[PDB]
DNA sequence: CAGGATGTATATATCTGACACGTGCCTGGAGACTAGGGAGTAATCCCCTTGGCGGTTAAAACGCGGGGGACAGCGCGTACGTGCGTTTAAGCGGTGCTAGAGCTGTCTACGACCAATTGAGCGGCCTCGGCACCGGGATTCTCCA
DNA sequence: TGGAGAATCCCGGTGCCGAGGCCGCTCAATTGGTCGTAGACAGCTCTAGCACCGCTTAAACGCACGTACGCGCTGTCCCCCGCGTTTTAACCGCCAAGGGGATTACTCCCTAGTCTCCAGGCACGTGTCAGATATATACATCCTG
């Protein structure tokens, strides 16, 4: 069993990658399902979709990222849901 | 009816962390992490479906879409034209 | 040289019938009736540019109310401007 | 008369009116656009001064410091998560600590 | 003759003339504005797209991909202070590691 | 039918000036082009924000510098302010 | 010379309305530079909106639009 | 003791209460006078300031200050301690948006 | 628990200058009146969105074993903290002043409005080669004996 | 240390569809003229900023010491990491249908713009009382006992 370098290995494969992450049917479910609770029946298009998939795609690494430097000041290689908590009181949607 | 949140999985949670750059992952982040971005969903899927009903549609093109993470100040491009 | 003064100053009135206003706390009230002014028509004047209806009117402003304010705070102004519109349209 | 009598409201249609014209929003204005114009924000100083005269109710006083605008802005979630990106001037902090703070055992 | 040529630029000083006409802006316009906006959004505009081909010249490739225009502005200071609160569609992620996730 | 209007061919010009030997994709053409009329929209309302300052309903080329001014990191601004400024000679020039 | 002017007890009576007990020794001198850094922003934006409109003389209108500008408006000296 | 002396942490306390209590100015104004003349003059010379801009500057820096101040606080609690250490505040301005 | 020992909430005596009311003069607010194009409304057509099924196959779910990180506890060093005396220059009062912001007035040039004129520009259709993909070998480094 | 293998980098062919490029049509760009209207500038007014001076005084400054918190060490436990088999369900390509976006065409309303009258809103003056300040007393803490 090889231990700890495929880590890195993979954070080396994704950091150049280019392609998206959420696996696009699932999120489109959501979307759907949750856009039922505003307007019923309601319709969309392939580019809002992508639109949402990237802004999302987009806000979350900007957590993961500020959640590496809470956990790094933690002295902690390991991700904690408070740094998720304080991560949103950073950006004011807390507090 | 579904579960549909949790349509997502936990590899695509490691992905999108590995792409942040970390290490260790606790296995209890994975609910919170799916709440924050239901929640942040809402925040613009609010905005996109009152933009949609103001201009007679019924149909979510991507250009209001732009407007909606343009309202938060969290612009994206290569949808506005 | 105009300001908001006696418009709040009587809606004081009307709401608590027996208390006062400081200067410093009426400045406080000005600078947030023009600052909520300027951005809710920032936000109309968008509305209007969007979809190109080059007119301002009670359903563009409708929607500008809901993309401001919050929730519950957004519907009860709007369904309070709904009925002072109403109230307008049949004086 | 008065715009603001025939629509029942309290701040003025037509100055809300040739400011939103001559502010070049939109050279069309509408008719009732002014009029919902002056119900929200009567509506939002409505709110605003019944915490106010609230927090000075529960301070004993009867003129209102910028202190009350302050608790009647950051005690109310929906108003504190719409207008929190605003300082408020002379308006103090809040007296919040935390509970791992104080000293223990009483 | 066109005032493109006239004023030895590349980017429409009657099309951004007639775009702030009708976008309401202001009520009338100098003849200098639409001449100063054109010649600044040429500058950015050259600016970038150089970055981009410095991006794409020591990655060898010669068709622009959204990769490299995020490499254009992510790793330069002033594109950071100015590009700062954007999307990039389809342009990944700066590589940033701390080195106490890097073993040993 | 209708004109959809873009500022594609305007930069494949410039690219053209710039770097003989690199093509474009339609792709990064769509982040060029909202990223243009993205700083077009700031500049110009940022500048309307001090045409309404000053009460004129007079614009022209120096709120527009001072909205290089603000909205621009100041060595890249000071640049732009050089480039504005020999663009509306070269051009004011022309008897 | 006159950045230092902004003392250590002040910072301390900052701490305490912040909402702090212990403070250490090495925050208050980087406390002075980020200050700084801070009003560097804010007076480019006020001079630049003085010099704008022909004065010479900065009053607190434009001030409050620099901070509309930076994202932190004040309330109480006008706009 | 015969001399009285408060343990450590009470009389912070008790700031905290007095502080968070009032509306009191707090950073020190002619030094700050004297510190924007300073930044005024580095920049171009012969400026004059109003009173009102000045204090308007002024409780600027105070707001930003105590938001500053009581987010690297709680990421002091975050850190497992009850001190502030600059590594805080560096976090505070990183993640915050105000330095990238 | 417990007693004393201090900072602080309360309580009335008092004083002052901002706060709210009164006056009236005046510039926007409203009523009346005309008109024309923006948009309401309706009808057409066609992109384009949704649904759905089947072969393929990459990716997810679950189990297992272990070793390295999270955390509890501990022990020792000194860093501010608290409180005293010490030294400083902020702050109120008071006044001279001068410098530049604001109001008034008047000429003027330039920019909006209109018509007419035409090629820059933009969709449409054709062509080729840059690069993604299939497949294979050379190169690194990581972990086991 | 030496060696096995697991992925990564490079290398070559290829086939395609995405980008380049040329083409025909037309709508916005441009040429030219007018008229008035904010802009430029100068002259005057005067407010608000600037600046020395002393005096009491709150507040900064400096130091001792001590304590309890910062920080390194260590040990333990179990939490994820990593691998592998089984399971899951999603990609793509295909075919059907229609709701709704997008455009055009007509008509009328209501909103831009002028004129005229008027009163509410704002500069100015005021006298007064809510709240700042003061000092003695209860009370609610904390620290050694």
């Amino acid at each position: 069993y090889r231990p700890g370098t495929v880590a890195l290995r993979e954070i080396r494969r994704y950091q150049k990658s280019t392609e998206l992450l959420i696996r696009k049917l699932p999120f489109q479910r959501l979307v759907r399902e949750i856009a039922q609770d505003f307007k019923t029946d309601l319709r969309f298009q392939s580019s809002a979709v992508m639109a949402l998939q990237e802004a999302s795609e987009a806000y979350l690494v900007a957590l993961f990222e500020d959640t590496n430097l809470a956990a790094i000041h933690a002295k902690r290689v390991t991700i904690m849901p408070k740094d998720i908590q304080l991560a949103r009181r950073i950006r004011g949607e807390r507090a | 009816l579904r579960d549909n949140i949790q349509g997502i999985t936990k590899p695509a949670i490691r992905r999108l962390a590995r792409r942040g750059g970390v290490k260790r992952i606790s296995g209890l982040i994975y609910e919170e992490t799916r709440g924050v971005l239901k929640v942040f969903l809402e925040n613009v899927i609010r905005d996109a479906v009152t933009y949609t009903e103001h201009a007679k549609r019924k149909t979510v093109t991507a250009m209001d879409v732009v407007y909606a993470l343009k309202r938060q100040g969290r612009t994206l491009y290569g949808f506005g034209g | 040289k105009e300001s908001y003064a006696i418009y709040v100053y009587k809606v004081l009135k009307q709401v608590h019938p027996d208390t006062g206003i400081s200067s410093k706390a009426m400045s406080i009230m000005n600078s947030f009736v023009n600052d909520v002014f300027e951005r809710i028509a920032g936000e109309a004047s968008r509305l209007a540019h969007y979809n190109k209806r080059s007119t301002i009117t009670s359903r563009e402003i409708q929607t500008a109310v809901r993309l401001l304010l919050p929730g519950e705070l957004a519907k009860h102004a709007v369904s309070e401007g709904t009925k002072a519109v109403t109230k307008y349209t049949s004086a | 008369k008065t715009r603001s009598s025939r629509a029942g409201l309290q701040f003025p249609v037509g100055r809300v009116h040739r400011l939103l014209r001559k502010g070049n929003y939109a050279e069309r204005v509408g008719a009732g656009a002014p009029v919902y114009l002056a119900a929200v924000l009567e509506y939002l100083t409505a709110e605003i001064l019944e915490l106010a005269g609230n927090a000075a109710r529960d301070n004993k006083k009867t003129r209102i410091i910028p202190r009350h605008l302050q608790l009647a802005v950051r005690n109310d979630e929906e108003l504190n998560k719409l207008l929190g990106r605003v300082t408020i001037a002379q308006g103090g902090v809040l007296p919040n600590i935390q509970s791992v703070l104080l000293p223990k055992k009483t």
